[PDB]
């Protein structure tokens, strides 16, 4: 079964070239009600839905090791984004779909990974990014990678304006190859949904 | 074994595929708690010193394995060679407290002092990397095991007890230029 | 032969907080009885919960007062055991000897006006995350808050909740932290009727789950 | 009792280690336990 | 919670009033016997020294907590660094007795002497304040744990055992002038 | 009298890996809960088995490629955890801290060509005993080997067997050993069809019976 | 637990020797155990 439909709230995504879903580090969330929020946290399901971001253009000239990253959360102009401005503390996991649409006559390979506590990796460390939750996108096989990760961090709730626990990373493993019948470049997009969104500590209004 | 590589599902083929036989393995030496449980040097010292495991050497056995994890937890043992009495204060204490006897203070007894200390951070686990700031690169100041002070601190060894590691990160061997193998003098009998 | 032992390097030195006892030298001493001596306390937090002590506002007064009947911020203070306003309280006197705490801190408000003076107040807990505390009840309404008016019962008590990223917070405050790490408490007067010279006395006590841990000896000696 | 954590008994008898109390009670614990909580009046939650 | 403040009845409201949940608390560190059970310095010494807990420093962890009680009881441990032999006599002894060997006398053994002593006062409890005179301000002379004497007494540490405290009294933190918070350097990792 | 003991010469010194514990000094500390924190690993080899990491070929590429459709040796490397090609792998990163190993090492081959590119490959394990590795698939056919072609499944995995005189082998390599003590792995392209710019990505993981023993601290510090 | 091999108990209580954990899981062991082995397809052995 290569055809998968994912639903997050009133948004869905259907892909006919998937290689399944990779769960990173766990298949469930730690407890969302601990001592640090004194039972004042609440869940906001209206934020649990897909938002979109263009990551980069995969062109033939990008060599092995070329890396593009997106720290999460990112700027969000919807419900999730308003939560970041209205509550002091939050926690959520991520449901991540990355697509790279060219055609089956393209060759090459991208590594898609979710990295906790991002730090710039040296060139030698790039050979080991598969230690992190990941999938590959290779035109001969799939156009979509799908990874699901839980919230984590030294603190049970976080202040996202000060710390970003997860970073989506896309790295060229083998360069994009082109033919007379292939696409000439592939635009890479992310379709991301925050999961199990909890907030605590309502803030005053700015005016 | 043949599979879909893109899915990234673990695949562990064996010699049975071509008629061999998989043997018994004993992995006690690569057990995490066991391997981290030995003393290593801290090295950059001052008479007032905040205990931070990230000050272990990055290529040392313990320092490298610690950096190959994102989060960790452990209790601690320290061996300190010092002049004067040694005082320790927990994570969060005002530096000024290091001057008082009411905090655990060890009176000098040659050749050095060995103590067992509990984890005292306010976080459920600590991290070796932290992507963000802690103030209103570096690690938040709260990532420590307390601080010690003596007239002079000559040497400090730390030992992680009942260690737990989470979320593996890259761990590198020396880079090789030989084009075939990194070669070095392995111990061998004289004459 | 006799038992062989390894006298071990690194052990045996005196540690001021060690868990062992000294050898005795003067036995059989029986003490005068002290059965049921009154006023015993076995845990500092039992005392801290039961006996609220006064906050300190401008000019060393344990109360706030206002002469205008308009809505106003009567006081704002850091949620910190090291706050200026908490500096003469028993809770802060105890907390200075521990490195960390978590749990509820209870504020008590006692109105002392005459029978013909009435007022309506509001207390809000403002978490970290904003540059400055809200100056009006309207902006602060979006925070966790309570409003109450004066009447037969002169006292109102409100729990300041423990809401933070980590499970414990430091009792002391560092020189580097500019705005308070745990937020603020803001006390407003919504309005009043003929309460110009009348005051609201404020005190603080430990809540049911308030906890202090990791004993330290920090004062200059 | 207090700050002591030896799993093993004391080599000396109690009549030597400490003074012995004679007979002829936690007030603050009772006081704190007796505190009122909740509200007062009528709730509309 | 709303109440009659004048009655002064304890009232402990909780976060449940507005929908929160009260957590578990572990208060071992504020247990009285536990907190007083550690060694602290005495400081003003002489070759002949009467053991008086009121000579602990008033802002020290033990000295401040002791002064925050009106009456107390405890046994004691002392650590004494001295030249010559150390003699101890109980509460009530003539000072002259300090010169004789028949009283508990500890022969010098480096680096110092540690002893367990029983409470020996003639009163059922002692007090940190006493409103009156004892002769036919200061505390009655009978409020002591005996006296010690050696050729020279270099250092003296005391430790309250099985302490009991009664009738709480004021306990103060440092006064603050900052107008917002008392700030100080909290320990944090180097570099 | 009291118990007589012999304080024994030669015992009691601190040894950095001793199996005893220090005396404690600060009791009753309860930690924030960390129940079910995700991503825990309790043995380094669980990680090494589950997460293959990339080999390093000429010019720092995790793959081999060939432009001719003729049969050719695409790569040859020493079966050594100290091999140049293994130098950026997690398996070698762990192995440097142990003196010896035994057991299976698994190689993974992932073809990344377009749908219209096809190839047939061969991997052979050449034990010690010959001067130089075979340069053609025909000579290498007499060794333990596997051949496979590209298709719907892009990945092929092959176990490098542990075959040696002794029960364990050294993880490091000595300055005196000229040809590798454990043999070689040779990867050949039998032929291909329109696969000139297409690559074969190679990674390595620990096999089921792979084992490391005798912890050492060898890096320059 | 770890690198310790005394046949005899510890003289001190656990509440002193170590910190005590409270409650409110080996991911990589599960991940490795779950790996596919064998082949895929049809064997002609």
């Amino acid at each position: 079964d290569r055809i998968l439909t994912t639903r997050n709230g009133h948004t869905t995504s259907t892909t006919q070239s998937s290689v399944g879903v990779t769960y990173g580090y766990s298949t469930q969330e730690d407890h969302v009600s601990g001592p640090n929020t004194s039972g004042l946290e609440t869940r906001v399901v209206q934020a649990e839905r897909f938002f979109k971001k263009h990551l980069f253009d995969w062109t033939p000239d990008k060599a092995f090791g070329h890396l593009e990253k997106l720290e999460l959360p990112t700027d969000h102009k919807g419900v999730y984004g308003h939560l970041v401005d209205s509550f002091a503390y939050m926690r959520n996991g991520w449901d991540v779909e990355v697509s790279a649409v060219g055609n089956q006559f393209n060759g090459g390979c991208l590594l898609v990974a979710m990295v906790p506590e991002w730090k710039e990796f040296t060139p030698r460390e790039k050979y080991q990014l598969t230690l992190f939750p990941h999938q590959f996108i290779s035109p001969r096989t799939n156009m979509t990678a799908h990874i699901v990760v839980p919230y984590l961090g030294v603190n049970r709730y976080d202040q996202y304006k000060k710390h970003k626990p997860w970073t989506l990373v896309v790295m060229v493993v083998s360069p994009l190859t082109t033919n007379t019948v292939s696409a000439g470049q592939i635009k890479v997009y992310a379709n991301i949904a925050p999961t199990h969104v909890h907030v605590a500590g309502e803030l005053p209004s700015k005016e | 074994t043949t599979t879909t590589g893109e899915s990234a599902d673990p695949v562990t083929t064996t010699v049975e595929n071509y008629g061999g036989e998989t043997q018994v393995q004993r992995r006690q030496h690569t057990d995490v708690t066991f391997i981290m449980d030995r003393f290593v040097k801290i090295q950059n010292l001052n008479p007032t010193h905040v205990i931070d495991l990230m000050q272990t050497h990055q290529h040392g056995l313990v320092g490298a394995l610690l950096r190959a994890a994102t989060y960790y937890f452990s209790d601690l043992e320290i061996v300190v060679r010092h002049d004067g009495n040694l005082t320790w204060v927990p994570n969060g204490a005002p530096e000024a407290a290091l001057s008082n006897t009411g905090n655990p203070t060890a009176y000098l007894k040659a050749p050095f002092t060995r103590l067992a200390l509990p984890y005292t951070a306010p976080h459920r686990v600590l991290a070796t990397v932290y992507n963000g700031t802690s103030k209103y690169a570096q690690l938040p100041a709260s990532f420590n095991f307390g601080a010690i002070q003596a007239t002079t601190i000559h040497e400090l060894l730390v030992r992680m007890k009942r260690a737990e590691l989470y979320c593996p990160r890259p761990l590198l061997a020396v880079e090789v230029s030989s084009q075939d193998r990194h070669k070095q003098k392995i111990i061998a009998p004289a004459k | 032969g006799i038992v062989p032992v390894a006298c071990s390097d690194g052990y045996g030195g005196l540690v001021t907080t060690d868990p062992k006892t000294a050898d005795p030298v003067y036995g059989m001493v029986y003490n005068p009885p002290r059965t049921n001596y009154p006023g015993r306390f076995t845990n500092l937090l039992d005392v801290a919960e039961a006996c609220p002590t006064f906050l300190c506002f401008d000019e060393g007064k344990p109360y706030v007062v206002t002469r205008t009947d308009e809505q106003r911020l009567l006081a704002k203070f850091d949620v910190s055991l090291a706050a200026k306003h908490m500096s003469n309280t028993y809770l802060s006197g105890i907390a200075q000897y521990y490195a960390q705490y978590s749990g509820t801190i209870n504020l008590h408000f006692m109105f002392t006006g005459s029978t013909d003076s009435k007022a309506r107040y509001m207390v809000a807990y403002v978490p970290p995350g904003v540059e400055t505390p809200p100056d009006t009840p309207e902006k602060a309404a979006h925070c966790i808050h309570a409003e109450w008016d004066t009447g037969l019962n002169s006292k109102f008590t409100f729990s300041i909740p423990y809401v933070s990223a980590a499970d414990y917070a430091y009792t002391a405050s560092d020189v580097a932290e500019t705005t308070n790490v745990q937020g603020w408490v803001c006390i407003y007067q919504i309005t009043h009727g003929k309460a110009e010279q009348d005051t609201l006395v404020v005190s603080v006590s430990a809540g049911k789950d308030f906890e202090l841990r990791l004993p330290i000896d920090p004062r200059s000696q | 009792s207090g700050n002591t954590g030896s799993i093993i008994n004391n080599y000396y008898m109690q009549q030597y280690q400490n003074s012995m109390d004679t007979q002829l009670n936690d007030w603050f614990s009772k006081l704190a336990s007796s505190a009122f909580s909740g509200l007062f009046g009528a709730l509309l939650a």
